[PDB]
């Protein structure tokens, strides 16, 4: 387990460099694998949004595979999972943005940058909505460019230190 | 799509929250007048905004229902979460129930959008109940209000009653993707808007 | 022990939580049938699982005890924390008390592990009370259940009553190290599992 | 005070490079001093587990030395200390791991790495338990090796920058 | 002022919290005997510590006030936040009200600093009510106590009553800068000190 | 928006390198602008104190400019803003320090370091009080010196990497 965000202690007994999202948890995606370098970032709390869903998916799986399914929801159990796994300030902020007519996280669609020759990707960010629909791509230009610079910076710093120490 | 910095392709991801049904409830919409909360793949609540006047008495026999426990605890828990999240709920005569053993049967009377309390002013009982409703059905509930975004205390609808009834699981959801966020957001209420007795 | 990377010796540390007694309660076990919560170096509660039927009336005279305040507020506070943390506690006739002035005297009737409520099914009153018990005595309480880990709603014990009584401080703890974690975990409950009246 | 995790404003008026745990708070340890470099890490929230106990020990001491001991517990005071000092998600996660049959923190035994020639140590990590007993050392091999690499990396990066700037 | 490391000038900043009036209440002091909570630029509460005995009956007609809703919900909400934050408030006969329609009129009887409950011992009703008071008027309330810092449970004052009444906005504040922190600190109570019924 | 701490999605449509505090929110300050490098730090949670006020000022403004002012406080709205924006542990810690006779944050006066030739400033820190008044400057010497070293370190590391990569 290289992920402190997960509940499982066997999380790291997988491809050492990547975390995969099964086809079953995605909509028409077939398979999505993100590098552990990016996924592990939400071991720290960054109010990231994306990893709140990953924590729910991790919980959901552990609650099914390790326990006899009670087949009766066990709402009283999810309630503890929520308090342990969910970033409440993010939900409340997205609620406030919604009611204050400010674009907010939908908790469905996410975007990320994918390097065209290395296959390296960023951690996903939530795609925003406003008034029943999705915001257009132009309004994310600043966010996307910054994410692209962050990835470039990381690649260069990594290379720099591999050469230097 | 667009290439950023000459080296990154923008890509998207869409999560399937429909596979979370075994451990957490999923909220969705259908056609404004109806919203749903599903549990597992067997049952759930149907939340409706309708001019139906289905319960015609002014009381909720909760203690009686608790003694005659013929109900799904999960549904009662969800309803309680909803009820206890209504800010400043002073108008108790507006909540009526007929459990009749194992049914949910819950009616919130918001008639004329003030339910007899003064007049249809902002910050009233209709606003209290509707804000919780809007959050429970956050995936999609925005279709319910035309002007509410500009003034959160003036959320008003034309419908007289909010009705909560239990139904069976059916593929009810359309117009949106089922999501636990509304419910989760209500569980982590943190601050309760409660007046002194 | 083992040398890591050729330069680090693995070393361990064990903390003494027994010196935290002046500011926070410490929970411990003894022999399953008995668990303890100690405050300071003078007193505390004895939590037992026994077939004793000590209180033989079906009510708890709390308001009377509050007027005749002859009790240690710390113990009442701990008990309240325990009581209010029992999820879905609907069976009020199962809680009986006899404060008689300054005693604690609290009995929770889980007879036949359903206390007369239907039958010994999962997700019942025994489960509610036992989950709180298991957390209050988390340092060590696992010895109470043989199968409960595989299904949290089927926690059941054979004992008829959970008895909470005040005792004096004695070096009661064995089988574990006193720890405030159970109690602290209960204080930060955050979400309360409460049905509508 | 170099520790934002403490309540005292006089915390730094001690060995500049170390924080010591008194014999009184340890079980048969006599004396344990950890470098401030590692102890200060929990100034940031890392869901570390170990520093939750340090915060309680710091509180406990301040509550005894600065106030007349009330000698009546003042449960109403500890309640505020808990909300201010304790990481609730960690307690809840260890609870969930316990009930989900996943190894979890005992809040008693901790481990750390100790460099054999420099005396430098890591911040301690909680030793896990499962089914009434402690997990065997082999199951921590991955965690220990990673902690050892983290310490090696830090030593090398420190040396690198001392030479470079 | 001082130059640090030969290159930095120490500089200070003072924030004006007086411009936050439209969205959040601001607490301030005046002369110990009086403290204020202002909302917007129109009204607020006057909190006083006085030997006045203004309410001469032992009950608070809250349900009646809720039916005859002639009051500012903001003020009722603030008062509720205050009331519900009093730890271990068992002495209900100590709280009396006379809303008379739209007034606040709230009196907390701490007479002789125990209000008839035993004697003037530490950890009593006066302590409970005063701790909440001290927090609500945190900007400045320290002037109220000469010795309380050394033992938080021995907060006592000489005044018989804590009186909460509504007033108009006036530039009441002196001796301090209005601040929302007291109020905000009370909203995020997290843990409630509540005894079992 | 380069600030994840804000609610506005238009926060970054301003001087790219600075965030300004209007004369209206300051006491006799006229104008204070802090570099985005420092202001952006509270995008991460550092239990900073200063940015809790910035979050309230940001909220306050958004709640006035985007919504029709309800002119009735909407306490029920501020309650959600509080839970989403405020660091509760800091308020509780300052409360505990106050009642435990330990110097604590006043939430009024702040201090920062200002470089005399570059105009670069630190994020502000809360000036402490004890027994009705402000602590004297000498008692902050250690904090100020550390903040000064942190700024020096950052300037040097920035210069180092500009030359190196
Ligand atoms: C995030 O924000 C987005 C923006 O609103 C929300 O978007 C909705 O997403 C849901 C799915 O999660 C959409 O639901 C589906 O939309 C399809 C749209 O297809 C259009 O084009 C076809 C062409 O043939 C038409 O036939 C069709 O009517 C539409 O015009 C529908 O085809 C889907 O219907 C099918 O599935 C549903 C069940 O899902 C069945 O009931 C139907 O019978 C049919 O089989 C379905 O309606 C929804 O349309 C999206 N709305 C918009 C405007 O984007 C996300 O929901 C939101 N996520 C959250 C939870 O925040
Ligand atoms: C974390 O997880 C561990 C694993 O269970 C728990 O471990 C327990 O730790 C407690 C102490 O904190 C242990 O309690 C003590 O165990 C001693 C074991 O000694 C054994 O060998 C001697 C050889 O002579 C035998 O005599 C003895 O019976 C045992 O077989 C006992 O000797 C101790 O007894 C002494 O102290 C107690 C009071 O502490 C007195 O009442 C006794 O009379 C006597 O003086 C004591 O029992 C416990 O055994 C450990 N169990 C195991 C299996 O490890 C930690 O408690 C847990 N921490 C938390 C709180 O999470
Ligand atoms: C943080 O900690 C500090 C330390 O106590 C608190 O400090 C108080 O700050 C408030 C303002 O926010 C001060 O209030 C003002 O103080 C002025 C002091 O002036 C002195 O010198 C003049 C010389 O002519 C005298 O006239 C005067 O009496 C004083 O001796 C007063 O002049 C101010 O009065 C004016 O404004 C008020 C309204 O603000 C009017 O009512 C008056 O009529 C007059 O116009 C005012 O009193 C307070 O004095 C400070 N106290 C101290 C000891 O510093 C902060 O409040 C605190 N912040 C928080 C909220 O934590
Ligand atoms: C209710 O929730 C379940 C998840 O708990 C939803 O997904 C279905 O879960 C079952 C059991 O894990 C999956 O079965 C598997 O099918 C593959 C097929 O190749 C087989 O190889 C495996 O051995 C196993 O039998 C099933 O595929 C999965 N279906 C999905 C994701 O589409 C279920 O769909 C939810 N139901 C409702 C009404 O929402
Ligand atoms: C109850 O809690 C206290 C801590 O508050 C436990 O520890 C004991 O505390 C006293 C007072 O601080 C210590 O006294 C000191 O003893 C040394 C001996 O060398 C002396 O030099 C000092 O001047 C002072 O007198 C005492 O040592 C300490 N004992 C410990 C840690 O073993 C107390 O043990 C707890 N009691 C119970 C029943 O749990
Ligand atoms: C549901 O009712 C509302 C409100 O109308 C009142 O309740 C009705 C059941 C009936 O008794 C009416 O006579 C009552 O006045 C309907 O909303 C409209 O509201 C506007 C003011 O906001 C009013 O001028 C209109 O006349 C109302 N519409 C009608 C037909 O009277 C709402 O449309 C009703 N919805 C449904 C599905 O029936
Ligand atoms: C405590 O009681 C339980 C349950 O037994 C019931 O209550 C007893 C007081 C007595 O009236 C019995 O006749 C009741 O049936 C005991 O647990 C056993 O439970 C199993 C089923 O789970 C049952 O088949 C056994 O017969 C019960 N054991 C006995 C002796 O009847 C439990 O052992 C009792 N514990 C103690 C310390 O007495
Ligand atoms: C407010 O009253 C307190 C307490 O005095 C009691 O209540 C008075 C209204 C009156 O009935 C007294 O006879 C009662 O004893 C006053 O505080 C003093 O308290 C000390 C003990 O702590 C006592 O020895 C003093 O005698 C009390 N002072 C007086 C004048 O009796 C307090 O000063 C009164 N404050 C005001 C503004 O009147
Ligand atoms: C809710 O409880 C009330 C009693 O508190 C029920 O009303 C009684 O019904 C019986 C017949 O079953 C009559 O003989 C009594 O005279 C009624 N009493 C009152 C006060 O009306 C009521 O029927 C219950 N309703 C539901 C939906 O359960
Ligand atoms: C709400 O739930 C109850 C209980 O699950 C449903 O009642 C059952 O209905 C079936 C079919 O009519 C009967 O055979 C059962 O005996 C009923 N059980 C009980 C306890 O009454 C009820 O139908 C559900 N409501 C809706 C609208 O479907
Ligand atoms: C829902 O609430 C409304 C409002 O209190 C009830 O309508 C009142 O009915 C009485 C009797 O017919 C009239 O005298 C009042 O004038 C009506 N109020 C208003 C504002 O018009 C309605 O009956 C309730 N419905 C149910 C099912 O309980
Ligand atoms: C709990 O309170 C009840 C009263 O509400 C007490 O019962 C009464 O006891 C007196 C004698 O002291 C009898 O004369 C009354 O007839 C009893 N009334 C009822 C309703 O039973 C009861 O004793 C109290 N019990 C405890 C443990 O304090
Ligand atoms: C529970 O606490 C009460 C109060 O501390 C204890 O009652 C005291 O017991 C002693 C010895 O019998 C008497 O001298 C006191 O007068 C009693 N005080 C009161 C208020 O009743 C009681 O003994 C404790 N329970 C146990 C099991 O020890
Ligand atoms: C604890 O609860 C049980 C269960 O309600 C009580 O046992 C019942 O006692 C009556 C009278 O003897 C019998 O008619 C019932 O059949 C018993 N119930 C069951 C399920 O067997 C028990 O008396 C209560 N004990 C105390 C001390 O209150
Ligand atoms: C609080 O409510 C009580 C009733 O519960 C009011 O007292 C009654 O007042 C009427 C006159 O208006 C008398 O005829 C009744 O006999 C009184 N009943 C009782 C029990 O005293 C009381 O006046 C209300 N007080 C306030 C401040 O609203
Ligand atoms: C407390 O608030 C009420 C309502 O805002 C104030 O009562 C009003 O006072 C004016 C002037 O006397 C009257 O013209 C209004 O008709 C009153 N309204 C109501 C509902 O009673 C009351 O004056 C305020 N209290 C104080 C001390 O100012
Ligand atoms: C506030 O509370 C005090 C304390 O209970 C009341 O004072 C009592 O008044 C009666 C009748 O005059 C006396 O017999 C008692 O001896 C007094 N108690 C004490 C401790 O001296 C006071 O009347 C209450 N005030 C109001 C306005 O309700």
């Amino acid at each position: 387990g290289t992920f402190t965000w997960t509940l499982s202690d066997s999380e790291g007994k997988d491809t050492p460099g990547g975390y995969c999202l099964t086809r079953w948890m995605l909509i028409e995606a077939e398979l999505k694998c993100f590098g552990n370098t990016a996924v592990a970032k939400c071991n720290e709390k960054h109010d990231e949004e994306f990893c709140d869903m990953l924590r729910l998916f991790d919980f959901n799986k552990q609650a099914i595979q390790r326990l006899k399914a009670p087949a009766q929801m066990s709402i009283q159990l999810i309630n503890k999972a929520v308090n342990a796994l969910i970033n409440d300030q993010l939900i409340m902020k997205n609620h406030l943005r919604d009611i204050m007519c400010i674009p907010y996280c939908n908790y469905s669609k996410y975007w990320y940058l994918n390097h065209t020759t290395t296959g390296r990707t960023s951690l996903p960010k939530c795609w925003l909505v406003s008034n029943g629909s999705y915001l257009n791509e132009t309004h994310f230009s600043d966010d996307i460019e910054q994410q692209a610079d962050n990835m470039i910076t990381e690649m260069l710093q990594k290379e720099y230190m591999e050469r230097q120490g | 799509t667009s290439l950023y910095k000459g080296v990154y392709e923008l890509q998207t991801l869409e999560l399937n929250m429909e596979t979370l049904n075994m451990t957490m409830p999923l909220s969705c919409t259908k056609n404004n007048s109806h919203h749903y909360i599903m549990v597992g793949n067997e049952t759930g609540l149907e939340l409706t905004l309708t001019n139906t006047s289905i319960i015609n008495h002014k009381f909720c026999n909760l203690s009686d229902a608790h003694k005659k426990n013929l109900y799904d605890h999960a549904l009662m828990s969800i309803i309680s979460t909803f009820h206890l999240s209504i800010p400043n709920f002073n108008q108790y005569e507006a909540m009526s129930c007929d459990f009749n053993g194992g049914k949910i049967s819950v009616q919130y009377n918001l008639s004329h959008s003030y339910a007899g309390d003064a007049a249809n002013h902002c910050g009233t009982v209709a606003n209290g109940v509707l804000q919780t409703f809007m959050r429970m059905a956050w995936g999609g509930s925005y279709i319910a209000l035309d002007s509410g975004c500009g003034n959160w205390d003036c959320i008003m609808t034309s419908y007289q009653y909010l009705i909560i009834q239990n139904t069976t699981w059916e593929d009810h959801c359309q117009f949106s993707r089922p999501s636990p966020i509304g419910y989760l957001g209500l569980l982590s209420q943190r601050t309760r808007d409660i007046y002194i007795s």
